[PDB]
């Protein structure tokens, strides 16, 4: 729409978006994950019996 | 053996994973709205039960909804790897599980008549060759912060090794009130 | 094999080090006293957990380098010990083969032979997919 | 189905099982010991195992005498090219059967 | 052999257990009517110290029946110790990770390669964009790899297997195939998978051409379709990438173990400080 | 020092060396007894290491 003359982001190379904005070629190269949480280790022994 | 399988729950294995490939409303996952990871899901047919799994619970940024896994509210969120293996080295909370999928770079997106295209593309080219971008990783990006994440062993702590040290107290007072046992033992005796 | 051949000559020749210096540690103290064949035996006593010599150092200086090397002993022994245990423990096998989708099947290479039965179900399986035609 | 070569007197070996009941055989008269390749002779021979003693269980049970006799191809049954006709054949116990 | 037993515990166990123990023994043999020289505090230390050291030691036990049993109670302790420091130094060792030999390009190995060990012996396929990569940017790299050059992917793993070569620099993608299709799993990536230069591989299509337009969208359907998700595990995938590849057997040599061997050689230190100050004590 | 006292120091070296003995005075029959005192710290190692 003419509001901004460039995009400086991590704007990921698309199909889609491809049809209507030239991209560059890409600045970083990546994937999709998935984040989940993390536990502290601690052995989880009662006592030495 | 226990201390060599004393192992954790195993996660999430990716998206061919059937704990979210048919899921439940105990196991709630998401993404951010109006993101190329939207248009990945909803093109995709057979990925169909997990668009509206997400649909309802899709989050309105990254921010907010890496903070909900912080918070327990969210248990799996989809999004570039470049940016949540940040949150993983930085935060020793959150963990990345499973293999990349829909592997597309970052762009700098113009206009199809804009001039600069040639440019921008050769200036991002040698910036790649010169190491520019491996210097801007190297700031911004490789940083590590806690130890790493695997399924190392833990080392035994005091919690685990308490009821020996009592043991040991234990015995020291049960001595104190046997000690007056043998010394009148022996005046008895 | 927990061990290599140099880390068996550095803990045996640390033995005898340390008889030495417990001789003369003890020998010059300036407050029985470690004898140099009773230091060795010590060393070694301690080391192999025989019940063979019956002298402890006597200088408050020879006690303290006696009684690390009963600690550095422990450890010496614990590891032995533990780099068994991996050993016996991690000793996996060649592995085995998945089913017709591992690279080492999927894709033939010349020492790699595997067959099936002529003119049986099997073959025509393989030779009906269009997939599996390599 | 195990092929045994039957005893000098033409019958077939006498064994039991581990429990004591005997094992059911009958007479098969398939190709000799050696491959089809070698010149056609069908010797009688000894046959048991899951499938007889289902065989015979369906003989019993649906009243039909049976004579068995084993591949002369030696094949299981595949549909193959004939020596240049467009046309395709089944071979073995397919290729017996129809 | 210090990771089980987090710090606190060490110091409970042998600043505050037993010292408090040895003085209770030193005490309750003090009281104990039939209590050879005298018990001292410098033998029940010498005696509760040696227990948890598997006993191997020359002790002096007490004669009080009291002081008997305090010290059967830390006798157990020493078993319980003893028993939880080799089962978790087994599991510390059981599982384990693999820990790599050189950090990247940046190492000092490459861009100093004489002024070290035998020399670094790694090479590249010239006449392809890798060895244009090392001629801009490394340059005082690029001659010292010219005595090592191959001829192929094929002759450069073998020269690796037998020992001519210790480095092969060339593209990730084709590295990453071989490393996975490898036989024992014996040549690895550095890094887990670091890549420098990074770009990709693409079609050339002809300069100033309507083909681009096509062949890009075409290209980046495939990405949203998974098509290329699937060409992967067909095409690239190997037998090496698989997990719990990276926990194995090591034998131990000094340097796992030189650590070991600096408390001892802290012992002879601190026995030598002892023994001077003590004869700064008779004057 | 009967062949008695030799068999009970020889067995209770092989279990982690708990129970009383009687070693030699020779010096060629203590390095015997060192000898086998280390065959003993392997054959234990091992039997744990095995369990
Ligand atoms: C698995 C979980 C538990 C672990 C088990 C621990 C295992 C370690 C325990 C070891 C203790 C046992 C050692 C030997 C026992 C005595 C044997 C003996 O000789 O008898 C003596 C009598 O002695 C008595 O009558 C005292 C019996 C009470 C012992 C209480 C111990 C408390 C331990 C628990 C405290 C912790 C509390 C914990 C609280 C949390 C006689 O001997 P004597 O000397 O000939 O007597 C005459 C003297 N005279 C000849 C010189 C004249
Ligand atoms: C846990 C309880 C603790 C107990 C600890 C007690 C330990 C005290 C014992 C210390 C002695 C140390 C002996 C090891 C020497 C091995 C040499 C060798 O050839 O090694 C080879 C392996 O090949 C073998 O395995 C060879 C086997 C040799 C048998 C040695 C038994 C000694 C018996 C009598 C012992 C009498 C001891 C003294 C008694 C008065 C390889 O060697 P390398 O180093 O890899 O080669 C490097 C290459 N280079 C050379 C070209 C550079
Ligand atoms: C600080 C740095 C130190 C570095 C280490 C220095 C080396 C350490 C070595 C030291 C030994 C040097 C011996 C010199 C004196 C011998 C003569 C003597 O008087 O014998 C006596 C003592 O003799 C011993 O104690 C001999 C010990 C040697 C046996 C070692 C076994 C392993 C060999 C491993 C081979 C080499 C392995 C590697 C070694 C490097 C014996 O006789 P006696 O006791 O008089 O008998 C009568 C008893 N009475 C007096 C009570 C009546
Ligand atoms: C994994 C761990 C490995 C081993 C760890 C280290 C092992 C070191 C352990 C050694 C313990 C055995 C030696 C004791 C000798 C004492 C003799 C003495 O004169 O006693 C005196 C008492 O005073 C003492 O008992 C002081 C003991 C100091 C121990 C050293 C502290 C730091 C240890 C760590 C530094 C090492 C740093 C480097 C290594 C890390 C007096 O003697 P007495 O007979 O009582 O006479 C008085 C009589 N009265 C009581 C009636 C008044
Ligand atoms: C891995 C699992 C655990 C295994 C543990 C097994 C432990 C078993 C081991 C036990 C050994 C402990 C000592 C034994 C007794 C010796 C005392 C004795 O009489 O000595 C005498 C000598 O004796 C002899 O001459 C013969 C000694 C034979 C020992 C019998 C062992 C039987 C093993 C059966 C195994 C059954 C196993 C059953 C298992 C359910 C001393 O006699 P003296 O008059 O003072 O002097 C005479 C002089 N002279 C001898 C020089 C001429
Ligand atoms: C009072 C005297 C009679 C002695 O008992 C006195 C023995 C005592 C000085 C020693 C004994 C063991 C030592 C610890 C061993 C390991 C570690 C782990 C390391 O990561 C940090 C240091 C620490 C905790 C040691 C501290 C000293 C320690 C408790």
């Amino acid at each position: 729409s003419g509001q901004a003359d460039m995009i400086v982001a991590p704007l990921t190379i698309n199909n889609e978006r491809a049809q209507y904005i030239e991209f560059s070629k890409p600045f970083k190269y990546q994937g999709l994950t998935i984040l989940v949480k993390k536990e502290i280790p601690r052995s989880t022994l009662d006592s030495f019996m | 053996a226990f201390l060599v399988l004393d192992r954790p729950e195993e996660r999430i294995t990716g998206i061919n994973d059937p704990r979210l490939r048919n899921p439940s409303d105990k196991f709630i996952y998401a993404t951010v709205k109006q993101s190329s990871v939207d248009i990945y899901f909803r093109r995709q047919v057979e990925l169909s039960t997990m668009y509206r799994h997400m649909e309802k619970h899709n989050y309105e940024s990254a921010a907010e909804a890496i903070q909900a896994v912080r918070d327990n509210k969210l248990h799996a969120f989809i999004w570039d790897s470049a940016v949540l293996e940040f949150e993983a080295s930085q935060k020793c909370d959150l963990v990345t599980t499973g293999e990349l999928f829909f592997r597309s770079g970052f762009g700098i997106g113009m206009r199809k008549d804009s001039p600069w295209k040639q440019n921008v593309s050769l200036s991002i080219l040698k910036s790649h060759e010169n190491g520019f971008m491996e210097d801007l990783d190297k700031t911004w990006v490789r940083y590590q912060e806690c130890d790493s994440r695997s399924n190392a062993p833990a080392t035994l702590t005091f919690e685990n090794m308490a009821g020996v040290f009592m043991l040991v107290a234990g015995g020291i007072v049960a001595g104190i009130f046997l000690i007056f046992i043998e010394i009148a033992y022996k005046r008895h005796k | 094999q927990p061990f290599q051949s140099t880390l068996w000559l550095l803990v045996g020749l640390s033995v005898h080090v340390v008889a030495v210096m417990l001789y003369l540690l003890d020998r010059f103290s300036p407050f029985d006293a470690l004898t140099l064949s009773s230091a060795m035996w010590f060393s070694w006593g301690v080391l192999l957990n025989s019940g063979i010599g019956e002298g402890a150092p006597r200088s408050f200086s020879a006690r303290i380098l006696g009684m690390v090397w009963a600690g550095f002993a422990m450890i010496i022994v614990a590891s032995y010990t533990a780099n068994l245990a991996a050993f016996l423990v991690l000793d996996r096998p060649e592995e085995r083969i998945t089913g017709i989708n591992d690279p080492r099947l999927r894709n033939p290479s010349d020492k790699f032979i595997y067959a099936t039965v002529k003119q049986s179900s099997v073959d025509i399986y393989f030779r009906r997919q269009v997939e599996l035609s390599t | 189905v195990y092929v045994k070569p039957t005893l000098s007197d033409g019958t077939c070996k006498e064994e039991f099982t581990v429990n004591g009941d005997p094992v059911k055989k009958v007479i098969c008269t398939g190709p000799n010991d050696t491959s089809p390749g070698s010149p056609r002779h069908t010797v009688p021979q000894c046959c048991y195992g899951f499938c007889i003693d289902l065989l015979i269980k369906l003989a019993r049970t649906m009243n039909f005498t049976y004579e068995v006799h084993l591949v002369a191809d030696g094949k299981f049954g595949t549909q193959e090219r004939v020596n240049n006709s467009n046309k395709k054949e089944w071979n073995g116990m397919m290729g017996e059967l129809l | 052999f210090l990771e089980p037993f987090s710090a606190d515990v060490w110091v409970m166990m042998f600043v505050m257990l037993l010292i408090v123990s040895a003085v209770a023994v030193f005490v309750f043999e003090y009281f104990s009517p039939v209590g050879g020289p005298s018990f001292t505090i410098g033998k029940a230390i010498w005696l509760l110290w040696g227990l948890v050291f598997n006993n191997s030691v020359p002790v002096q036990n007490p004669k009080g029946t009291t002081s008997k049993i305090m010290v059967s109670v830390w006798a157990f302790f020493a078993v319980i110790f003893l028993a939880s420091y080799t089962a978790n130094l087994a599991a510390f060792m059981i599982q384990e990770e693999y820990v790599d030999q050189v950090s990247g390009l940046s190492d000092k190995k490459f861009q100093r390669p004489n002024d070290f060990s035998p020399p670094f012996r790694f090479g590249t396929v010239p006449n392809g964009s890798t060895e244009r990569n090392i001629r801009n940017n490394y340059a005082e790299m690029h001659a010292y790899m010219g005595k090592f050059n191959q001829r192929g992917v094929d002759d450069a793993l073998l020269s690796l297997k037998t020992g001519k070569l210790d480095a092969f620099i060339y593209d990730a993608a084709v590295l990453n195939y071989m490393a996975g299709r490898d036989e024992g799993c014996k040549l690895v990536t550095i890094g887990s998978g670091k890549v420098f230069a990074s770009t990709g591989y693409g079609i050339a299509i002809q300069k100033d051409s309507g083909w681009k337009r096509q062949v890009d969208l075409a290209i980046l359907q495939l990405f949203g379709d998974g098509e290329m998700e699937e060409l992967e595990a067909l095409w690239l995938t190997g037998i090496c990438h698989n997990e719990k590849n990276e926990v194995m057997s090591s034998q131990l040599d000094i340097d796992n173990m030189a650590g070991v061997f600096y408390m001892l050689g802290a012992a002879m230190a601190l026995s030598l400080i002892t023994f001077i100050s003590e004869h700064l004590f008779y004057w």
